């Protein structure tokens, strides 16, 4: 088992790094836009012409690569846990034949050992346990308000706008209060880092509950 | 008895007067 | 039908209107707007009009049913 | 300039609200600033090392100081191996009466929060023994920020 | 001078970039270093909204009009209210 | 596997899979493997059409497997 | 040279049962813009706002928030109608400014007179690293 | 009296300017202009495609070299 | 007929009979040669 | 029932209606012109049919899976519970789909084949001017809902 | 009135355009540019109205379009009744339906996926099908 | 232990990402192509293109056969 | 014959899938338009060259001494 995720683990590195370094020697400029330089570090993009080039800047670079972190850190921790979770109670068995088939990671680590977290609170009663069920949950809130800034772009959301700052314009008692700075709709770039912020944070968030209330619950 | 007194201000009025202070200051014009 | 029945009623409410605000926009908005007013002009299924006037990322009616999708998918 | 921020005049007249947004973004971005100058690009960036010292140690003021005031660290002491860690006290005032009963452990009075920072086996090694000795760690941590 | 357009000396006077200003921004004015004898001009940058179909048409070796995007202004960032 | 695998077209942009592209075309015109029909990234609604296909494909089939399993098994 | 401008007076405006897509309070604060243009029929349009209003005899006159709506209207007028227009620009005050043909000429064809306000005489490749350019109010392209 | 300037015609040359979508690469050139102001004379045409789909520009004396 | 066997040699026609071949080889293997975790021959 | 129904559009002899002149006399106050003009751009365009249609039997499909997991049809279709979860499931997603291609349809024929010089609607007109008010309106109803709901 | 008149032999029966990929549209049929040609020859493949600008032709395609369709369907039928006939327990599910899972698929043992192969009982074995053409096939008195 | 362990990778995920981002940022504003003349610094951006294809080669490989062999343990 | 012999079968195979293909798009590269022979693939050049992979081994060998497996700096366009 130990041979099978140490690789997985080695993917991670690789795979950053190649995002990583793939940003880095491109910065100065590349085929598809020679002249990058004369942009900065970050900016949205070159526009739909010559194929079109979203997600160009070597910030986008950087961007696309911290998922991959997440993900290669989440390979990382996974491992450490359940291996040490199943030798604090002597069952070391558990592991070195559950851990070479996906099912038994998905079933025996994190099925079975939420079990204990997911009762924080019920309708039944509460426990200690409950304010990592809260958390837990709520990690999953704002990791799933991160789709939402990745995946639906600017421009839908600015023509909702303009008709929402229509709407208040002739609304009778609400057209005596004037917005000092106009509303618009957030900016490509700042949407993917709003949409990062929320997905790492919910990330975080999610596991650190788990990591916590299922050990805690058992001590051992 | 402190945490009764502490709790609020931090949770209540120091939030209270530091977005009214903010609020001011971004919205400035000079 | 208790009061466990009632809410879940009016969630699928809720995500039928999201599914129809998304679509409707796309219908009517589909020749025009107040930030493209030659919206027609680019197709039906065009993928921006560039990163101005603050960026114009998915603005064609091909990606409001696009959108669509995922809430049709959710309700 | 002419308003907030005061350091780029570009976003300062945007009369958007993207002003505000970009106007909290790029504080730190001390080269893109509009007239800098290298002498600045330096001093202010030691001035700021020192601001971020002084948040590390208030920082580490604040965990002496409640771990000494509502914590275990003198029963903790005397059975390392059953006494939960007590990270600091809980005052809520939307917890009904059934939380106020299951947040209340470690051999305190009312609710706490068990501390899983590991602070209490560190500072057992380095050979602090009572509360006192982290209420004066507590206090020079504090002067040292200042 | 709200964007800056910048047009160089590639350029070969095909007045495709010209006729692709949404807002009347460029404008074609007398040269004498191309066959056609005439070479593209930005001289009401100020309406540019930054729409990068101004350069989607120019068809030289790598472009021969270039748009930096810079602050941006209430006109230049197209608001209607 | 699916669903998670759509989000690599969902969030990220075509100018960086552009440029990765001509990187490992490179080195096929190292050994003469450089095909004719010159590798291209996918079109900008094109990412977006993958994206939106797996992401309902991975949703619906995880429910389909979920479903019928559970009932099958207790009645 | 012969640039007297049109001077815009005030002509009856086409029919049309108004939509929301008119003016908003940006026009009593800021600017708004008005495009002149004389139709030798009185047929059916499409407007910018949407929806379809109907061309009278003779000179028109519409208001317009934007200037590229003013354009999106002239490029219909021009190509599907083979009709003239300018367009202006209104300030609050009331001082209007001539903008469209700014000559005359559309600016697609050649006018001997005209300006060469923003051109770098140097291949794109040519620029300047921005190195060359820090803690100066330089651009590389500038 | 004076020949005409740059490769006369189908001669290959490899293209010298760093920024072009063909640095290093090789096309046919098709017509020179013989304007002594014109500035970019020599008309390359290639068997690839650039981005755009175009596949011919104009070119510098100096940023063409001609292969045999 | 000669744009018959034109169709049959594009792409995809091909790709489904030279998988479909591929397919049906292997099967055949691990019918005859079944569990296969070693080779076993010298 | 629907044999009845099928004897009345005329069609080559005397009796019979015309659809043509049942559009053309609905027309109200608050409308204007009203269903004039729509025999036209219903006629002449495929992807408006097509988006009719979709949304038709888009949601017919729907009203399919309600009533058949709660009268049942079939016999020993009730106790077989691997059959009812999968029907209702399925039909649901079919009749999801079918609504969502209404909308691309009719997004497609506004850019195409809509045209208001020769195949002009009016309401089809006055749906367009408004369009603000409708959106908006929509809008609020969908936060309304949304924090309500959940 | 309303009649039949047809065409007599529109477009000729030949196998040349089946290997001349990309016929239909003017735009891909000048061959494979890039590889973003072969994306595009299926995204436009049945978009009938970009080929052509008249709604005749569209028509005559989208009605023998139809007529595959609804071919498919019938094959679609054909393999359901004929999988029920020789490869179903349905004459034993008619004996006791109440306790006895329909089952209309069997695999062929090849790398051990003969274990999804499972006792849905009545003497048989096979995947347990839920699309419920049991009940239909009894209702119908089969 | 976990929330410790746990804690540090974390951190240190985070940290190693920036240490790339902010070597964009020197070849950026602060890099110079004729003082670093053939330097080892600037060989690095002289064949970028080895570089970035043995790491896209190595991550395959890893790819395929990591879950290759996964599924079929699966 | 855990690893190693099955090991180098497949790397005998592999070339010989990448040594057939490489010596189609070389043969097919000198025509009026390369684009369309890879749409549409010339069955019988294949055919005579499908066997050439037998000796992917010995053949590319040789191409690696006398300096033909690579190239050195013309790279795009030809
Ligand atoms: C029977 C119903 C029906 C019919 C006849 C059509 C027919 C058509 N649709 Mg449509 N559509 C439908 C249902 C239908 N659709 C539904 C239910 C949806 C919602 C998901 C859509 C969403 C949709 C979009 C978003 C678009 C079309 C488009 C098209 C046209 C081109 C299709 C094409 O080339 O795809 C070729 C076939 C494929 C690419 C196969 C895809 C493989 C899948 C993913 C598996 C064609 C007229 C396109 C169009 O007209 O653009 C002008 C277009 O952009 N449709
Ligand atoms: C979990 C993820 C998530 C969440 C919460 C939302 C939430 C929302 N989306 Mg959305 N979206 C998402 C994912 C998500 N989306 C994804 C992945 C996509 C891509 C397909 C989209 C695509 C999308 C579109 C295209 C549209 C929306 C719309 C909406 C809004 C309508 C619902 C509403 O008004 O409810 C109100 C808000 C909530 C229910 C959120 C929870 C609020 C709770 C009740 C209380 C919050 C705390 C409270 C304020 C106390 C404050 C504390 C204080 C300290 C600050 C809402 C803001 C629609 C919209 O905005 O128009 C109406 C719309 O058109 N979204
Ligand atoms: C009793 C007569 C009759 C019957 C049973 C059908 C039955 C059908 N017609 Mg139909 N049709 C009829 C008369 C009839 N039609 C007449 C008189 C016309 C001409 C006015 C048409 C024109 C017509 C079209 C244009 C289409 C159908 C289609 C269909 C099929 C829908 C599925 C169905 C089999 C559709 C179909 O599936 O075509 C294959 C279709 O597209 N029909
Ligand atoms: C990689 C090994 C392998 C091979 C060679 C085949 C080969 C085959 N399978 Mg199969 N199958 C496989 C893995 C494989 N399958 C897996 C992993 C599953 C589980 C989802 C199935 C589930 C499955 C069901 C059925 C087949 C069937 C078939 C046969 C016709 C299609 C074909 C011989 C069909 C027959 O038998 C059939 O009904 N397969
Ligand atoms: C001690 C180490 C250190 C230091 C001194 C800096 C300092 C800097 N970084 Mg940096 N960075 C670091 C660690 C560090 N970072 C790490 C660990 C990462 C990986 C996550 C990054 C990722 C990063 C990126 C991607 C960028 C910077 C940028 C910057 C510069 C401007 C920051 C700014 O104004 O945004 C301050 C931001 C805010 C006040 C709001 C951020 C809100 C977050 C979500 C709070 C949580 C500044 C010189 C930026 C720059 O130079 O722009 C040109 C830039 O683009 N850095
Ligand atoms: C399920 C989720 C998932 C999966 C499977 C992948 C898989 C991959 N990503 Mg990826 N990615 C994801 C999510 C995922 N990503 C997300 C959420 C993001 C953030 C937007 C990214 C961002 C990202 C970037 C920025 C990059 C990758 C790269 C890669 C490739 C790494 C090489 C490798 O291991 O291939 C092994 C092959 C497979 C896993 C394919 C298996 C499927 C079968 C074998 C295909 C045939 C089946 C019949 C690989 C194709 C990198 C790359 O191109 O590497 C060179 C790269 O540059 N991805
Ligand atoms: C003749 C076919 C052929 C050959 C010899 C090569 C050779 C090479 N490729 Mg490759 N490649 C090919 C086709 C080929 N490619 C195709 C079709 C694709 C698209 C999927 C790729 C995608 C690809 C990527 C993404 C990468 C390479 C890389 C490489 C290099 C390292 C080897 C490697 O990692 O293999 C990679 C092997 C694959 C990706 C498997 C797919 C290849 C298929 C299965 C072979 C197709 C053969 C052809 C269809 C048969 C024609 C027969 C003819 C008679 C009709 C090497 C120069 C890597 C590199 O740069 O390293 C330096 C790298 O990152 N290639
Ligand atoms: C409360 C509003 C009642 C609305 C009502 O009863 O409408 C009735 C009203 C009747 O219109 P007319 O009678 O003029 O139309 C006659 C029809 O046959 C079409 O001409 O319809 C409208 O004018 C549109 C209003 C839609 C409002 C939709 C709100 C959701
Ligand atoms: C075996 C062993 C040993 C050894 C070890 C070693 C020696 C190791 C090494 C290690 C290493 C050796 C590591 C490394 C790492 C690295 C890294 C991690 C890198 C990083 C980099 C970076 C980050 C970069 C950046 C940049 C860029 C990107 C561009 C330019 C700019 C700059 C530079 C900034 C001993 C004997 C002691 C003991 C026993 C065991
Ligand atoms: C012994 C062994 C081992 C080890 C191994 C190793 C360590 C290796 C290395 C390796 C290496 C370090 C390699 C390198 C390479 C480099 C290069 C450079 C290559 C190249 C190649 C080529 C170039 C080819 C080509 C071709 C051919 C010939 C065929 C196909 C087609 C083509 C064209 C692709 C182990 C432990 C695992 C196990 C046991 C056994
Ligand atoms: C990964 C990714 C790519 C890269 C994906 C590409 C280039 C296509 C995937 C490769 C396909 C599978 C081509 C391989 C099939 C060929 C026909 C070769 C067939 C040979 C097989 C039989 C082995 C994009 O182009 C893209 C574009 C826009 C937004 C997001 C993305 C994106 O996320
Ligand atoms: S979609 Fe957005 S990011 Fe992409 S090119 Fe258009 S503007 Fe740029
Ligand atoms: S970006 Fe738009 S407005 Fe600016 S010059 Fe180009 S086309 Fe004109």
């Amino acid at each position: 088992g130990d041979f099978l995720v140490h690789h997985a683990i080695a993917l991670g590195l690789h795979t950053t790094t190649l995002i990583l370094v793939k940003g880095a020697l491109d910065a100065r400029g590349s085929k598809l836009m020679p002249d990058k330089k004369d942009f900065g570090y970050s900016f949205p993009c070159d526009g739909p012409g010559r194929g079109g080039t979203c997600d160009i800047s070597a910030w986008d670079a950087f961007y696309l690569a911290v998922f991959w972190m997440l993900n290669t850190i989440g390979w990382v921790t996974f491992y450490w846990h359940w291996k040490h979770i199943t030798l604090w109670q002597g069952n070391v068995s558990q592991f070195n034949e559950s851990s070479t088939y996906l099912m038994g990671w998905l079933r025996d680590y994190l099925w079975l050992n939420s079990s204990q977290l997911i009762n924080g609170y019920n309708p039944f009663g509460m426990n200690s346990l409950s304010v990592w069920a809260w958390m837990f949950l709520f990690g999953h809130l704002v990791w799933a308000t991160g789709f939402m800034f990745l995946i639906s772009w600017r421009g839908y959301w600015q023509e909702l706008i303009e008709t929402l700052a229509w709407a208040h314009e002739r609304t009778p008692l609400a057209n005596l209060i004037r917005w000092r700075d106009k509303p618009v709709a957030l900016s490509i770039v700042q949407a993917r880092l709003v949409g990062l912020a929320h997905f790492s944070v919910g990330y975080i968030f999610t596991y650190a509950a788990f990591l916590i209330a299922s050990t805690s619950g058992k001590f051992g | 008895n402190l945490p009764s007194i502490f709790v609020p201000l931090v949770g209540l009025v120091f939030p209270a007067i530091a977005m009214t202070s903010l609020f001011l200051y971004v919205q400035k014009k000079k | 039908l208790g009061t466990a029945d009632f809410l879940v009623h009016h969630i699928h409410a809720f995500t039928i209107h999201v599914t129809v605000l998304i679509l409707l926009k796309g219908v009517l908005f589909a020749r025009s707007s107040r930030l493209i007013p030659d919206k027609a002009n680019l197709g039906f299924r065009f993928p921006c009009d560039g990163p101005g006037r603050g960026g114009t990322c998915q603005v064609s009616a091909w990606d409001h049913v696009f959108l669509g999708l995922f809430w049709m998918y959710n309700a | 300039e002419l308003r907030f921020p005061r350091f780029s005049q570009g976003l300062a007249q945007d009369p958007t609200t993207r002003r505000i947004w970009f106007g909290i973004a790029t504080a730190h971005d001390f080269e893109s600033h509009d007239d800098i100058t290298e002498e600045r690009l330096y001093q202010n960036i030691f001035a700021s090392h020192f601001g971020q010292l002084a948040i590390i140690f208030l920082w580490t003021s604040g965990n002496l100081f409640h771990v000494a005031w509502q914590g275990n660290f003198e029963s903790w002491i005397q059975d390392p191996l059953h006494v939960r860690p007590i990270a600091h006290a809980i005052w809520d005032p939307h917890f009904g009466q059934p939380a106020v009963e299951a947040f209340t452990r470690g051999g305190a009075a009312g609710p706490v929060n068990i501390a899983y920072s590991g602070v209490y086996q560190w500072w057992y090694t380095i050979g602090l023994r009572t509360n006192e000795d982290l209420y004066t760690g507590a206090l020079f941590l504090l002067f040292l920020s200042t | 001078m709200s964007h800056s357009v910048k047009i160089y000396d590639t350029c070969i006077g095909c007045t495709q970039c010209v006729r692709a200003c949404p807002t009347d921004v460029l404008e074609m004015i007398p040269w004498d270093g191309c066959k056609a004898k005439q070479i593209a001009s930005a001289p009401r940058t100020e309406d540019c909204v930054g729409c990068k179909r101004c350069e989607s048409a120019c068809p030289t070796d790598f472009l021969s009009v270039r748009v930096y995007l810079g602050p941006e202004t209430t006109r230049s960032m197209a608001l209607s209210y | 596997f699916v669903w998670a695998f759509s989000l690599m077209f969902l969030f990220s942009g075509r100018g960086y899979w552009q440029e990765l592209i001509e990187s490992i075309v490179w080195a096929h015109n190292k050994l003469k493997v450089a095909p004719a029909t010159q590798p291209r990234a996918l079109s900008i609604i094109q990412g977006r059409a993958v994206g939106v296909t797996h992401y309902l494909l991975g949703g619906i089939a995880t429910t389909w497997a979920f479903f019928l399993a559970r009932i099958i098994a207790v009645g | 040279g012969f640039v007297p401008p049109q001077l815009d007076p005030s002509t009856p405006s086409p029919i049309f049962g108004g939509s929301t897509g008119g003016l908003l309070r940006k026009a009593q604060v800021e600017e708004f813009y008005v495009i002149t243009w004389t139709s030798p029929k009185e047929q059916v349009f499409e407007m910018p706002t949407g929806g379809a209003a109907i061309m009278r005899e003779g000179p028109n006159l519409l208001k317009l928030a934007r200037k590229e709506q003013c354009l999106a209207l002239g490029n219909r007028l021009r190509s599907k109608y083979k009709i003239a227009y300018q367009f202006y620009r209104v300030f609050p005050n009331g001082e209007v400014q001539y903008l469209h043909p700014k000559d005359g000429v559309y600016p697609e064809k050649v006018n001997a007179g005209r300006q060469g306000v923003g051109q770098n005489f140097r291949s794109i490749g040519k620029n300047v690293s921005p190195i060359e350019v820090k803690f100066t109010g330089k651009n590389s392209f500038d | 009296k004076p020949p005409p300037r740059g490769p006369k015609r189908g001669t290959k040359v490899k293209i010298l300017r760093r920024e072009s979508y063909w640095y290093n690469g090789t096309g046919s050139v098709v017509t020179v202009d013989q304007d002594p102001n014109t500035r970019y004379p020599v008309v390359v045409r290639f068997a690839k495609v650039n981005y755009a789909g175009v596949s011919t520009n104009n070119y510098a004396l100096d940023e063409i070299k001609e292969v045999a | 007929m000669r744009d018959i066997k034109t169709y049959l040699s594009v792409a995809p026609v091909l790709s489904t009979l030279w998988f479909g071949a591929l397919a049906g080889l292997l099967i055949e293997i691990n019918r005859l040669f079944p569990d296969a975790l070693s080779f076993p021959f010298f | 029932l629907f044999l009845i129904a099928g004897h009345m559009y005329r069609t080559n002899w005397g009796i019979g209606h015309g659809l043509k002149d049942i559009l053309e006399a609905h027309k109200g106050p608050f409308t204007g012109q009203g269903h004039k003009g729509l025999y036209e751009i219903l006629t002449t365009s495929w992807h408006a049919q097509l988006s009719l249609n979709l949304a038709m039997l888009g949601s017919t499909t729907i009203v399919v899976a309600h009533h058949m997991y709660s009268m049942p049809p079939y016999p020993y279709l009730a106790t077989d519970y691997g059959t009812q979860l999968s029907l209702f499931t399925h039909h649901m997603w079919i009749g999801g789909f079918l609504i969502v291609g209404a909308a691309a349809h009719a997004a497609i024929f506004m850019v195409r084949d809509y045209d208001p010089t020769t195949r002009y609607n009016d309401l089809l007109d006055r749906v367009l001017r408004h369009r603000d008010a409708i959106i908006s309106h929509l809008n609020w109803v969908c936060i309304f809902l949304g924090f309500h709901s959940f | 009135e309303v009649k039949i008149v047809v065409d007599r032999d529109p477009v000729k029966t030949s196998f040349e355009e089946w290997a001349r990929p990309g016929h239909f549209s003017r735009t891909l049929a000048k061959g494979p540019d890039t590889t973003t040609w072969i994306w595009n020859l299926h995204a436009d493949a049945h978009d009938f109205d970009s080929h052509t600008g008249d709604l005749e032709e569209i028509s005559r395609k989208v009605f023998s379009a139809h007529f595959g369709q609804l071919s498919i369907i019938f094959l679609w039928l054909s393999g359901m009744y004929f999988h029920g006939a020789r490869f179903s327990n349905y004459e034993a599910w008619l004996s006791d339906p109440t306790h006895i899972g329909p089952s209309a698929q069997v695999v062929w043992p090849i790398v051990g996926q003969e274990i999804l192969n499972g006792d849905v009982g009545g003497g048989f074995r096979g995947i347990q099908i839920t699309s419920g053409f049991f009940q239909l096939w009894r209702a119908s008195g089969i | 232990q976990a929330a410790l362990y746990t804690h540090h990778q974390y951190i240190a995920g985070f940290i190693m990402t920036g240490a790339f981002a902010h070597g964009a940022i020197f070849f950026i504003r602060d890099y110079n192509p004729e003082q670093n003349e053939d330097n080892v610094l600037a060989r690095m951006l002289d064949h970028k293109e080895a570089i970035i294809s043995h790491l896209s080669w190595a991550s395959l490989f890893l790819g395929f056969h990591t879950l290759g062999l996964y599924v079929h343990n699966d | 014959g855990e690893f190693i012999t099955p090991g180098v079968l497949f790397l005998y195979i592999a070339g010989w899938i990448g040594w057939v293909g490489r010596s189609y798009l070389i043969a097919v590269s000198g025509e009026k338009k390369p684009a369309m022979r890879e749409i549409i693939i010339d069955v019988e050049l294949a055919a005579r060259i499908i066997p050439r992979g037998f000796i992917w081994p010995v053949a590319a060998y040789r191409e690696l001494i006398n300096g033909d497996l690579v190239v050195d700096d013309a790279d795009i366009g030809y």
